[PDB]
């Protein structure tokens, strides 16, 4: 048993937006279906229960139903606004071994700002870390709205990967992004190869050069 | 029960004269596929008699 | 006006043993279920144990079955949860929740305790200045940063000049490395006038174990800048 | 009066792909239509004529309609293969004062080499051609799939383009091209500029490569 829910979807303020729940192996109508609220960097608290009650101190928003023609719930969130931007979950009683199973989380984001165009800023490495056994690569993708990022590290003969370490974005008041990848490759094998490229393929700009190893 | 003989009780697909299929394909009864967990309106194609 | 806290986290190397601890204040301790729900660091909710009222009927999901003893206690109104034999995938923030009916959803939850699972030693971060040689030189505006890695706990606050920079500063959150080592990383943008007249420094801090540096910034004084 | 035909056009062995020539004035159904193929190297020879008919010998897939909505014309080239990738053309007696008017040509082609970058290459002069004025700039690369090569050139400070001309790329070995640029040089002032870039923007990395003049 899975509680089927995606990752994240989000629209423009103003719409409603809908969140499905589809369960795996668990008929709809055994027990009651909630949902919960959690806000980065504090506690989840309950949004609505028993699937038709909407507990007290909630504004008239937030709208539960059920849908038995494909076993799935959802959530009518009426007037899309900044404060809705939080992680949703789910709760149902389905199993017949004593076991709750949560939802997925959908990462509900405010679809406010139109287009932002990243910029890309690649920077060499020094001589404190190239001394005798280290080595990196910064490719520094910024000021970016859409946080799916394309990163792709090759050194024109052979897609490397093991080895990445990728630094998640920080959230800005000014809905921008800045994504940071740390390429850790092998330091003694630097003479395998003679130029490492950041190709991004993000919606807004990308770019493809690459660094040498001495210039 | 005897387990050995089965038969197929539902399939998607209408057999012509002179056509079998071995094929053990999780039906879908008109909803998303659940990749054969046997659960949301899937079931096994065959059935056993008894 | 129900108040839930809890203490007593931390980290450890696997093969030991935790507690945890939450009180109970505004609401009758004898006829409310108790659940406790983890939640790791970029993954979803999920569920760890549910106890009796009086503490007698107890389950476990499957994942968590054996090595966590839930056990509650109505006379000082508390909870405990000690879990042994410790191991990697049980790395979350441990929630204790009150129920208000079984066939329900909770109520009430707590405050959080990030508790992790990995000791391997205590080591000093290490300042890399990143020296826009070339390709931050010829077309557009100029940048420059510093990495910070091999570093155990993460009291990092990235300043710049000992603490004279002010804007431009780009913190990024710590990524954790294969064994047990983490890396963060900054940045900052310089508006085309501090390239060679004012060096920017990059102060790294970290409070543990005597780690103060100040990397003079060299953006590979052998090219053009 | 003058026959429109577009320039090129690239696709894999497959399904048919027609090519247009759309007429200037009068009318499609006044006259005939005919379609002539010149082999690189030979000369050139009827395919299909009357396209309501088709001659013998040339297969039936070669396959053409009459257009009588804007006075256009349509050859549905079926059946694509190696025996087939030449050059058509388009002809139709219009002009009243006997005159017989061609079309444009095409570059009907198929897709057999993989997609890769190209590599940048620049060659600075030399000294014994420098005797007292005289130098080329070449900036041949190669492993590129497509024909359509788009080069820039920079002196590290203005994108100079007096006199641009490129060269004419030749069919390699396994299907390649190695085309390559001409650009205009300064005899008596090489002390203006002492630096020398070469852009390329042909579906690839953008990354310049900068010389020395006379060193």
């Amino acid at each position: 048993i899975v509680m089927t829910q995606p990752h994240s979807v989000s629209e423009s303020p103003g719409k409603t937006v809908t969140i499905s729940c589809t369960r795996s192996s668990g008929s709809i109508a055994s027990n009651y279906v909630q949902w919960y609220q959690q806000r980065p960097g504090s506690s989840p608290t309950t949004v609505i229960y028993e699937d038709n009650q909407r507990p007290s101190g909630v504004p008239d928003r937030f709208s539960g139903s059920i849908d038995s023609s494909s076993n799935s719930a959802s959530l009518t969130i009426s007037g899309l606004k900044t404060e809705d931007e939080a992680d949703y979950y789910c709760q149902s009683y389905d199993g017949s071994n004593h076991n709750v199973v949560f939802g997925g989380g959908t990462e509900l984001t405010v679809l406010s700002q139109p287009k932002a165009a990243p910029s890309v800023t690649l920077f060499p490495p020094s001589s404190e870390e190239l001394q005798a056994n280290k080595a990196t690569l910064v490719c520094l993708i910024s000021d970016f709205y859409p946080g799916a990022v394309t990163v792709a590290w090759k050194a024109d003969s052979s897609p490397v990967k093991a080895g990445v370490e990728t630094t998640t974005p920080s959230k800005q008041s000014n809905n921008k992004y800045a994504a940071s990848s740390y390429l850790s490759l092998t330091p003694e094998q630097w003479k395998s190869h003679r130029s490492y490229s950041c190709q991004v393929t993000h919606e807004g700009s990308t770019v493809e050069k690459t660094v040498a190893p001495t210039e | 029960g005897n387990y050995n003989y089965l038969y197929r009780l539902f399939r998607k697909s209408n057999l012509k004269p002179f056509e079998r299929d071995i094929s053990t394909e999780i039906y879908q009864a008109g909803s998303t596929p659940c990749n054969g967990v046997e659960g949301f309106n899937c079931y096994f194609p065959l059935q056993s008699y008894g | 006006e129900v108040q839930l806290v809890q203490s007593g986290g931390g980290l450890v190397q696997p093969g030991g043993s935790l507690r945890l601890s939450c009180a109970a204040s505004g609401f009758t301790f004898s006829s409310y279920w108790m659940s406790w729900v983890r939640q790791a660091p970029g993954k979803g909710l999920e569920w760890v144990a549910n106890i009796n009222q009086d503490g007698g009927e107890k389950y476990y999901v499957d994942s968590v079955k054996g090595r966590f003893t839930i056990s509650r206690d109505n006379a000082k109104n508390s909870l405990f949860l000690q879990m042994n034999s410790v191991r990697a995938e049980d790395t979350a923030v441990y929630f204790c929740a009150r129920v208000w009916y079984y066939y329900g959803p909770r109520d009430y939850w707590g405050q959080g305790t990030l508790v992790t699972v990995s000791s391997a030693s205590t080591k000093g971060p290490s300042v890399f200045p990143l020296a826009p040689s070339s390709k931050s030189t010829s077309g557009g505006t100029a940048a420059l940063g510093c990495l910070v890695k091999d570093y155990f706990p993460e009291p990092v606050t990235v300043s710049w000049n000992s603490g004279a920079l002010t804007s431009g500063v780009h913190t990024f959150p710590a990524v954790l490395q294969s064994s047990g080592l983490y890396s963060l990383s900054s940045v900052v943008t310089v508006p085309s006038s501090s390239l060679g007249t004012q060096t920017y420094i990059c102060n790294v801090n970290h409070k543990p174990s005597n780690t103060k540096v100040d990397k003079r910034v060299e953006p590979k004084s052998c090219d053009k800048t």
